[PDB]
């Protein structure tokens, strides 16, 4: 159907499902050398968010449920108003600041759930 | 308003099959999941099968959790079950229902919002 | 499963609770309590849902609470089109979803 | 025993034993520029084929099992001639045309995976 | 509280705690394929370590609880020894010539565990 | 020196709820996981609930499982146990004792170290 | 859970055995059963722990090792202070942690 | 042409232990998988375990499940089973079988294809 | 488990045929089924396996199929040679791997 970023204007529950069409396009010598910094940085790119969630216990996921609960606070809304009418743009802008304290909140959550599992073994 | 009708045989003989289907109209199809709820001849409802909007996720009553198949067409706007081996116990007024689940991207349900008028089913 | 056998009755105008009582690990634990009514030869009506919801139509007269493992429901303006059987349900959990009281018949004095 | 590709001549099923001796060898400016470029390539192919057994749901496995029926149209044989007698070169050749089919095929019945194990919690 | 390493001088049960703080920092044409060299490394030696974890079956994991027993010559020590007394320093000197014993014993539980799985579908 | 010492209340109605605490001293209280265990006014001993050391991790008698909540706050090195619905088969002194786990990590106990005196609690 | 009902007795200086006896997925498998001790009115103390080791302050008068599926408390120079209650108690594996047996009088003669 | 020759003692006291095995020839012994079927002195068959053909899995019948072990050594081609505790109710001809499982990489079995003629055990 | 009790049984020339009937979670879900024939006094030996198919060595006059939860072993020009017991058995999912019947007794009339 949509190729890359087809979905951009469609809203996030239609949305969401097109995610491996997204993820697959993230992959003389003063020439060699601009191209290898764009290459190298590429990768270290890829590479930082695939880091980012193995810590968050979503490694190899493309959707991932955590559990961590969501504060009111970040954003009051009822999931029929974010995943039927809103865009991932628009949800992006609005809880841009938010987003430090998610992720300092699943890296947590992550650490307490691991050490958890090893007493059970 | 939202119609939902059952149709099917209604008369079998124990150890057979059956299969009962029903058409909905006026709603979304694909946008709920729906079950199946018996009214025994003399008694109250009993909760008999679920399934999810998309089709894949099937839940049943231990009653009947070896012997019925539900199953969902959303081209069609319709729901069936299938029905095996049959027993006396299971005659009754199967009621197709809206409701049951939720899609967990959506506000929840647990409950039933649109009740059909109900098959007769009865085993000989 | 859920319980609550005998008739209830009332005369117009008056109040009439119909119980439906459950244990722990149904009732008491989830929060979604439905209610139907049902007159004897028709598809069951959703009433309540939820715990005290009810669905856009159903009128004021019909609402609903729970305390402890007990869930009920409360007609208040009782009306000889109330003369319907009243059913509870709850939603029980993962592998055993729903289970279903018996329901009582409420007969307008 | 063998080392690397030793196994090559082996039968599909006596071969892919080794499957961590072939992986674990994947890991004058022009001579830098030359150089920079194999190592930058030899990563990103190793990323690729991470990145896709990741969105098949295969991720952190040498051996995986997935929920996809195999066509006889792609092969009309039995376990017996694939596994006994079979080397992987073979195979490859084999069914090269149907490599892409099956991809695709593995990457959308993961869709399905995961968005129906979102459902149930 | 602590920062990079700053648990470098605690018992070994005291760190392991801050696992994700190391992990987090591991990431004129001359002076660019310096450069261009040092962050080639830097992401050659990650995967490196990671594509290690995944043969031994802890792929995604800061912690991983495996099938392999602990021999008592590799150190005759109790647990409250090592995990109370010992810095983490301290411990990779006094086991680092079982180092490869035990990598060796790792990739072989990993592969009997993998075939015994598959067996079992 | 260590102590255990058990406070809360001792006569509940069946039917209520009752919440019974251990203050404890000498020793590191987040180093031990710690439990509860009943004596029957006529009879022996019977194990109830473990708690980890970290509070994150909970385990019960299925006789209570429903019915018990086993807390800890490792600030003011004290335990708690909160008893809801209750039954005439609650009637115990109940114990608060230190061991039962373990943290995988450490040395392993399976075993009680330490007792309190014990809350008596009486269901009428 | 775990068995041994009777009273046991015994003159000062005789020694004396307690029994525990339990099951193949209990006792028989996990090298966990302690023993305590309790005097009427105290709370119980820990004499025996794993199966033959006893906490700092315990005396050597007490030792114990177990057999099959089979444990047993050994009490050697029988004392007129070791009249209390004995119990032993058992890990019997995840899901269902501890078992107790009924515990044994101990009376010195 | 196969063989199989079941060995072991066919006398013991109930509560006691006992190991029976079984020599195999004529096949590649590692390539199969390998079961132990009980015959009661005067009644039908029974399965009690399963061996996969590398060893590392097993399987048992409820019966026997905490009571017998089944092993295997692939170097010198025989089975064992280890009894231990030993009912009345385990008096029966052991046979040593080929078959059972499969590898999952060939085609699968879900029979037995070999017999040996059993060894005879008796609790008295 | 499986069952057919009986004894069967008929003349030289003419065919018999020995039930095997057995639940839906067992027989009526999985294609396995096997038979076996034993002498008194002998190991058994496989006649058939899966559903259908006979091993090299057994001759055609053994043959079988199922239908439902009830399957059936024929034996068509009947041989004072098959005077054995029968015996039917499936596999019957993981956890509960096997079952079998009692068997039944070829009489040769
Ligand atoms: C764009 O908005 C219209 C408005 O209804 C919608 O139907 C359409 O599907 C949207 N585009 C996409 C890609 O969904
Ligand atoms: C939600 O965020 C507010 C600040 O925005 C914070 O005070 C509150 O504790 C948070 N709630 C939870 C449950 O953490
Ligand atoms: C829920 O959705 C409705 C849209 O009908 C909206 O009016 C309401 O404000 C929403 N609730 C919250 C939490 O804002
Ligand atoms: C959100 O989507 C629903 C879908 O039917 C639509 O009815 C509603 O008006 C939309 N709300 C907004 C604010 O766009
Ligand atoms: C994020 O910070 C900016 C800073 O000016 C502020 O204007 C904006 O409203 C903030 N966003 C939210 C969702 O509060
Ligand atoms: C090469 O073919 C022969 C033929 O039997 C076989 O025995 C040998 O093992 C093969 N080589 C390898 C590496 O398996
Ligand atoms: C198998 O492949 C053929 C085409 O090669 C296709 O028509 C058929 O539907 C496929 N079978 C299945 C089960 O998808
Ligand atoms: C199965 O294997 C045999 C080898 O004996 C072969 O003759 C037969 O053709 C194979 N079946 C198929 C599907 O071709
Ligand atoms: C396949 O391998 C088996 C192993 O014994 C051998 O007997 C058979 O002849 C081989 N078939 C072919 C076509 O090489
Ligand atoms: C793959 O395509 C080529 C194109 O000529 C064809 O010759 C070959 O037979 C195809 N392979 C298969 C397995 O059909
Ligand atoms: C350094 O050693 C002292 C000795 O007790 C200890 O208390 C302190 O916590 C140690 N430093 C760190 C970072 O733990
Ligand atoms: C432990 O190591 C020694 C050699 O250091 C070796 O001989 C012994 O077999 C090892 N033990 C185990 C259980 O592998
Ligand atoms: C165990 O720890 C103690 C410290 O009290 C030490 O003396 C002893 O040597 C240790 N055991 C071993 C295995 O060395
Ligand atoms: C190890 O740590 C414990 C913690 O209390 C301390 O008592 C002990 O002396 C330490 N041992 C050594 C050798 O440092
Ligand atoms: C490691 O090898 C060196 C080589 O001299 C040796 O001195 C050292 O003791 C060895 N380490 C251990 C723990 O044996």
């Amino acid at each position: 159907f949509l190729g890359f970023l087809g979905a951009a204007g469609s809203t996030m529950g239609a949305a969401s499902m097109t995610l491996t069409v997204q993820a697959r396009n993230l992959l003389l010598t003063v020439w060699g050398i601009k191209q290898l910094q764009a290459r190298v940085l590429a990768v270290e790119r890829y590479l930082r968010d695939q880091q980012l969630l193995g810590i968050w216990g979503c490694s190899g996921k493309l959707i991932c449920c955590t559990n961590v609960p969501w504060n009111s606070s970040w954003s009051n809304r009822n999931l029929s108003e974010i995943w039927d009418n809103m865009t991932w743009l628009q949800w992006d802008k609005e809880i841009s600041n938010y987003t430090q304290i998610i992720y300092g909140l699943l890296e947590e959550s992550q650490n307490q759930q691991e050490k958890n599992e090893q007493d059970l073994l | 308003e939202v119609q939902l009708v059952e149709t099917g045989g209604g008369l079998v003989q124990p150890g057979g099959s059956l299969k009962l289907s029903c058409r909905a109209s006026g709603y979304t199809f694909s946008s709920f999941a729906m079950s199946w709820v018996r009214q025994a001849p003399g008694k109250g409802l009993e909760w008999v099968s679920l399934i999810n909007d998309r089709g894949g996720l099937t839940f049943y009553v231990d009653s009947v959790k070896g012997r019925f198949t539900i199953s969902r067409d959303n081209s069609k706007n319709t729901l069936s079950l299938q029905m095996h081996s049959l027993r006396d116990g299971d005659t009754a007024v199967y009621y197709c229902a809206t409701g049951g689940m939720s899609s967990a991207l959506q506000s929840s349900k647990y409950y039933f919002d649109f009740w059909g008028q109900g098959a007769l089913v009865t085993v000989s | 499963a859920l319980t609550q056998p005998p008739s209830v009755s009332g005369s117009p105008g008056q109040s009439v609770t119909i119980s439906c009582t459950g244990t722990s690990s149904d009732i008491g634990s989830y929060n979604y309590v439905s209610w139907y009514q049902q007159h004897p030869g028709k598809a069951p009506k959703l009433m309540i849902y939820d715990v005290t919801q009810r669905p856009s139509g159903v009128s004021d007269r019909f609402s609903g609470s729970k305390s402890g493992n007990t869930a009920s429901l409360t007609i208040s303006g009782l009306q000889a089109d109330d003369e319907a059987d009243y059913y509870c349900s709850a939603y029980a959990g993962r592998q055993t979803f729903y289970i279903f009281g018996g329901g009582t018949r409420l007969t307008v004095l």
